[PDB]
C-alpha cells in the first residue's frame, strides 16, 4: 500500500514478467497444430436493422420502387452518418 | 522515377521444393527455362511450372508483415521491402492463418487481438449509390422476423 516503493516494484515485476514470456513465445521451435472463442455483438446497441424504399423511372414510362434492408450493422453505421452528415450540411 | 520492387515467397511442394532449391544454388540459366510462373486474370490463382511440370497455386495474404533486410557488414540493416503474401502451391480462401516460422502457427486465431481487420464501408458505398435513386424511404427497428 506503500506506493512509494510497493506501485515501483509490483510494476516493474509484472514488466520484466512480461518481456520474459514474450522472449519464450518468440524464442519457441515447438510446433503449433492448425476463430478463438470472442463475444459476438448483438446487431447493433438496438438490435436494429436499416430499410429503405426507394423510387426510380424505367425506360418509356413506369416507376417502379424498390425497398432494400441492410442487416450488415457496419454498413448501417457509415450509411446513417452521412445522411446525419448531409441533413446538417443545408 | 522509382518504383518500390514487390517481394513475395514462394511456397512449393517439398520434391519440387528440392529441385528449385538445387537449381538455384547451382546458379545457370537452365533454372530460368525449368522454372516459369503465370498469374491468372483473378489475381488470387496461378500455375507455377517446375521443369514444365504444372502445380496449382493460389496467392494468399500473410497475418503477419514481414520486411526483407539488405546488409553489406551483417552489423547494419537496411529495410528493402515488406513482405505480406505467399503464392503457395500444389476472399476468406485467400487468407492464410498461420505465419512462416515455427512460433508462429494460427497467429491469425490465437496470437491476435481481435479488434477487427476490414467489405463493409465498399458495401455502404454501394449502398449510397442505389440510395441516390429515392423519392420515398421506408425503414424501420424490426424484430424476430
Amino acid at each position: 500500500r506503500f506506493s512509494v516503493a510497493e506501485h515501483q516494484e509490483r510494476y516493474k515485476e509484472e514488466c520484466q514478467r512480461i518481456f520474459d514470456l514474450q522472449n519464450k513465445v518468440l524464442s519457441s521451435t515447438e510446433v503449433l497444430s492448425t476463430t478463438a472463442s470472442v463475444t459476438s455483438l448483438n446487431s447493433s446497441a438496438t438490435g436494429r436493422c436499416l430499410k429503405i424504399y426507394r423510387t426510380f423511372r424505367d425506360e418509356e414510362g413506369k416507376e417502379y420502387v424498390r425497398c432494400e434492408t441492410v442487416r450488415k450493422p457496419a454498413v448501417i453505421d457509415a450509411y446513417v452518418r452521412i445522411r446525419t452528415t448531409k441533413d446538417e450540411e443545408f | 522515377p522509382h518504383e518500390l520492387e514487390s517481394q513475395f515467397i514462394l511456397r512449393l511442394p517439398p520434391e519440387y521444393a528440392s529441385t528449385v532449391r538445387r537449381a538455384v544454388q547451382s546458379g545457370h540459366v537452365n533454372l530460368k527455362d525449368r522454372l516459369t510462373i503465370e498469374l491468372h486474370p483473378d489475381g488470387r490463382h496461378g500455375i507455377v511450372r517446375v521443369d514444365r511440370v504444372p502445380l496449382a497455386s493460389k496467392l494468399v495474404d500473410l497475418p503477419c508483415v514481414m520486411e526483407s533486410l539488405k546488409t553489406i557488414d551483417k552489423k547494419t540493416f537496411y529495410k528493402t521491402a515488406d513482405i505480406c503474401q505467399m503464392l503457395v502451391s500444389t476472399e476468406k480462401k485467400f487468407i492464410w492463418n498461420h505465419g512462416i516460422t515455427l512460433p508462429l502457427k494460427n497467429v491469425r486465431k490465437r496470437r491476435f487481438r481481435k479488434t477487427a481487420k476490414k467489405d463493409v464501408e465498399k458495401e455502404v458505398k454501394r449502398l449510397l449509390s442505389t440510395d441516390a435513386e429515392a423519392v420515398s424511404t421506408r425503414w424501420e427497428i424490426i424484430a424476430e422476423d
